[PDB]
RNA sequence: AAAAUGAAGACAUUUUAACGAGUAAGGAAACGAAAUGGCGUAAGGACAACAAAAGUAGUAAAGAUUUAAAGUAAUUUAGAU
RNA sequence: AUAAACAUACUUUGAAUCGGCCAAGUCUGGUAAGCAGGACUGGCGAUGCGGGAUGAACCGAACGUCGAGAUAAAGUGCCAAA
RNA sequence: GGAAAACUUAAAAGAACUUUGGAAAAAGAGUGAAAAGAGCUUGAAAGAGUAAUAUGUGAACGGAUAAUUUAUAAGAAAAAU
């Protein structure tokens, strides 16, 4: 799987991915929707408060059924939850991100989630068992991942 | 060019509907109008005949819903805006931005009381009725109907027409000792060359 | 000498629901539906092809430039316009490769005829070149 | 001798047929666009076939007001009309106006019944001549009382003038 | 500097109850108040003068023109019929045009 | 429809006049003054650089995505990837 | 008397169709029906356009793409051109 | 009774060593004409994600006419005597 998008400068640039990742794609879509844009810092600080339930991932698009919550004031959603596996595998590619920029030499402190994108995955199915004979489908629904981080800098 | 000034409209001795028609109109064509005592106008009927056409308004309002329903505003400004919106036209830019530029007061506020007034012939009342016709004016109606403010105006207008009156008396009284002084100059002897030209065409 | 072409409708004929539906595609298809909106020109939907719609006889598949286009797969099929080069304009065919446009192009300069395609298949010559 | 359509041009060692002769008894010719003649010139006396019959209202030694172009609402003195042009040639004295000797379109004007005459203005030169000697050309491709303080100020329509009952 | 026009109000266009030609335009002129004035202004020339807030890369010109000529009346209320080179957009409805004193027949 | 011209031009000739709504339904092909005019899919037989190397193609085919042009329309043509 | 030569007379082969509906200075049964059935004609079906706010049938008028004018039914306080 | 499922490349040359990770994998590195990377020729539509642009009061979409913005796009000749 490519990504969606090119870094402009692949010196100052690094990157992550993750293919057929056993997660929500819901969850991990609106997750990674909070997470785009702020520092590589900031976002671990985030996502590491979203597992202990002390921060909101605003559920904007796909939010049928999912109840108010008080810490989604300000955000133009009345709506939000806590996805915890969501934030772990989000977590676990932004570390394998920072030692990959390590490694090229960048500066961890000056590094920004500039893109951050989920594509829907291939379904897995299952058997649900209904009443007068019947069989449905209990499906998952995975999903791809890609992150990468660059420098901020003036313009 | 862009028209800024602001038409002013004394609703007294004027005619409901009528007024609503021109003024309607001209909303359309840009200009900006403002309807001072916009309680003072009249309609056609008495107290009684006008009450049993406000409970037949009245009785128009949504059977599930009455906070849905048909507000029937009782202030007589309201009673002039709404005439003048069913004359406008509905549901586009075109009606909105019309509407947008009209004011009614029940009185005259603060920045359109020393402004130039005007008057609509065509609704007139003196002209479109016959005096043995009786009328009704907004401001007793809308007191029939529930409209509390009624006597804040009454107090209001009295007090601005007593102010009227000393400045008018002011005004009467320098434009007396400024026409005299032009006279002087018309009959001066020095000003001879110039009289005769304002005499030659009438002005004099 | 150009004459002035005047088109009687510059729009597109587009299908009748082909806006509201992905399966309808856009080609005008007449409907033939007994109730159909189009067919029985109603008021607003009253929009179809009528020969009425036709160009004038004069200037009719003429290109803006006021020449009639004339396609080309070699040097060899030039000739056969270059006594009309005030009518015709060349026209390179979309397989031609890029070797053979070069002859084309060079060709026609001689006879002194337009092509159309002229900045067709050039090589990396657009930055630093 | 050439077919009409035949315009033989040099090829720069690009390959040619048979037919096709060589450049060195080809000759290039100058490309020609111009096809149409310039306009003739007469005599300074005579006046050109195309000459606009003029108003009764505008009569020399008339005061007219320019209600359009550069000088729009100034006031001028109308002496004669410019015989290879049509136009008028009129002078809002520039000591009271600004107007220098210009030539302005008749129908941009309007001849207020006002009048100063004038005969002897000594017009000897003021024709084709001299207007277009002193026109600013491109750099082309490969090189009476109160009657002063009437001219001296700009004609505006007041509130109340309606021109359909204005009469000048 | 000075006023050489009379301010003219573009009322709409020439309709019907249920259509509209936006070719003709109807305007009306300011003390013109029945048909018998209007022969004066037949012919004479009207400007619709617009204003765009153009940026600073851009050289097109802030302040713009489509420019008409009124050509009959229409009714007996001194309304009258305007063709310009580019139709009036609607959303110039009741706004103010320039009815200029040229081409003069004075 | 009627006149005129007519071995090849061309835009299915030139001129004049009248006419043009439409469900069911009909008007197969060919027919020089053409007894309606055309677009598209696939396969078979031919033709396609006229001077003995004769349609296009690794100097990028078919296909796909779009941008523009021609045609009233069915559709066609060309550029870019 | 008036009109009629792209007039007139046709011949052959063949498609679809025979569930109809409306109007009325018309009729029959019925208390009556937006009911049932008929004589003559015009329409809707097959038909859009302008007007009657809206409407299969009402009034004007029937349609290649457009520009300019005089109009028809009908209208001219505002919505809405007058 | 009774299906579905064809295609990497010319050749497996089918990445092989380092860092992060429990591992699967990812990032470098390398092979190859080209990753075409094994869910492997091309890769449409429906459905999503990202980026750029624009709009907004009880549907949305279409058409005529202009305005704004963007894009496309027409020239090297040349007067009188």
């Amino acid at each position: 799987v490519k990504y969606c998008a090119k870094p402009v400068n692949v010196a100052k640039a690094a990157q992550a991915r993750g293919d057929n990742l056993k997660v929500h794609f819901k969850n991990t879509y609106e997750t990674a929707d909070a997470i785009r844009g702020m520092k590589v810092a900031r976002a671990q600080e985030f996502l590491k408060n979203v597992i202990i339930k002390k921060e909101i991932v605003p559920f904007r698009k796909h939010n049928g059924g999912v109840g108010r919550k008080a810490q989604c004031k300000g955000l133009n959603c009345a709506f939000g939850r806590w996805p915890v596996k969501s934030a772990q595998f989000i977590l676990k590619l932004l570390k394998n991100a920072v030692d990959n920029a390590k490694a090229k030499g960048l500066n961890t402190a000056l590094l920004t989630v500039s893109h951050i994108a989920v594509q829907e995955a291939r379904s897995s199915r299952r058997r649900l068992y209904r009443a007068h004979g019947s069989i449905n489908s209990f499906s998952s629904s995975p999903c791809h991942i890609e992150l990468i981080l660059t420098e901020k800098e003036k313009k | 060019s862009t028209n800024n000034k602001v038409t002013v409209i004394d609703c007294h001795g004027h005619v409901l509907g009528r007024v609503a028609s021109v003024v309607a109109k001209h909303l359309l064509l840009g200009q900006k109008f403002v309807l001072v005592r916009c309680e003072d106008l009249q309609v056609c009927g008495t107290l009684k005949m006008r009450l049993v056409q406000w409970e037949l308004y009245q009785r128009k309002r949504v059977n599930t819903n009455p906070t849905r329903g048909a507000f029937h505003h009782r202030s007589p400004a309201d009673m002039v805006r709404k005439a003048v919106r069913g004359m406008l036209p509905k549901n586009n830019y075109r009606g909105k931005l019309a509407l947008k530029n009209l004011k009614c007061f029940e009185g005259c506020p603060a920045p359109y009381d020393k402004m130039k007034k005007s008057s609509i012939p065509e609704a007139a009342a003196i002209y479109s009725f016959n005096p043995t016709r009786k009328r009704t004016l907004l401001g007793e109606l809308g007191t029939a109907v529930g409209w509390k403010y009624a006597d804040v105006v009454a107090k209001n207008e009295a007090e601005r027409k007593e102010r009227a009156a000393k400045w008018y008396a002011a005004k009467q009284l320098k434009q007396k000792a400024v026409a005299e002084a032009k006279e002087k100059i018309l009959a001066d002897e020095k000003y001879k060359a110039k009289v005769a030209i304002l005499k030659k065409f009438g002005y004099a | 000498i150009k004459p002035k072409i005047v088109k009687k409708y510059t729009g597109h004929f587009k299908r009748f629901d082909s806006n509201r539906f992905l399966r309808v595609k856009a080609s005008w298809r007449v409907p033939r539906g007994i109730d159909n909106r189009l067919r029985r020109k109603f008021k607003g939907t009253n929009l179809l092809p009528k020969i009425g719609y036709g160009s004038a006889k004069a200037t009719r598949n003429m290109l803006p430039c006021g020449l009639y286009k004339f396609p080309v797969r070699n040097t060899t099929d030039l000739e056969m316009i270059m006594m009309q080069n005030r009518k015709y304009a060349a026209e390179i065919s979309h397989a031609v490769s890029a070797k053979k446009r070069q002859e084309i192009i060079q060709r026609a300069k001689i006879l002194n005829i337009r092509v159309l395609n002229a900045d067709a298949r050039i090589k990396k010559q657009e930055v630093a070149q | 001798s050439a077919p009409q359509w035949f315009v033989p041009v040099k090829a720069g060692d690009a390959k040619v047929p048979a037919y096709y002769p060589t450049d060195d008894m080809i000759q290039e010719q100058k490309k020609k666009l111009r096809t149409r003649k310039g306009a003739k010139i007469t005599a300074l006396d005579k006046p050109a076939w195309n000459l606009e019959k003029l108003r009764k209202s505008i009569v020399p030694g008339a005061i007219l007001i320019i209600v359009a172009g550069k000088y729009a609402g100034k006031k001028v003195v109308f002496l004669k009309q410019c015989i290879k042009s049509g136009a008028l040639i009129v002078t809002g004295p520039f000591k009271i106006n600004g107007v220098p000797l210009m030539r302005i379109n008749q129908r941009y004007v309007i001849a207020t019944s006002q009048k100063v005459d004038v005969s002897k203005v000594d017009t000897t030169g003021v024709d084709v001549k001299f207007f277009k000697k002193i026109a600013i050309k491109k750099a082309a491709f490969g090189k009476v009382p109160y009657l002063k303080e009437y001219m001296a100020s700009y004609f505006t329509l007041k509130n109340g003038d309606h021109p359909h009952l204005l009469k000048f | 500097k000075c006023r050489l026009h009379v301010n003219a109000v573009f009322m709409g266009f020439q309709r019907a109850q249920r259509n509209q030609y936006p070719n003709v335009a109807l305007l009306q002129i300011s003390g013109v108040n029945t048909k018998e004035d209007t022969p004066f202004y037949i012919g004479k020339r009207v400007a619709y003068v617009y204003k765009v807030n153009v940026k600073k890369g851009s050289n097109k010109p802030a302040i713009r023109a489509i420019f008409g000529k009124i050509v009959a009346p229409h009714g007996n209320h001194g309304v009258v019929k305007a063709r310009f080179l580019h139709n009036l957009p609607p959303k110039a409805m009741g706004q103010n045009l320039k009815v200029f004193l040229y081409p003069s027949n004075i």
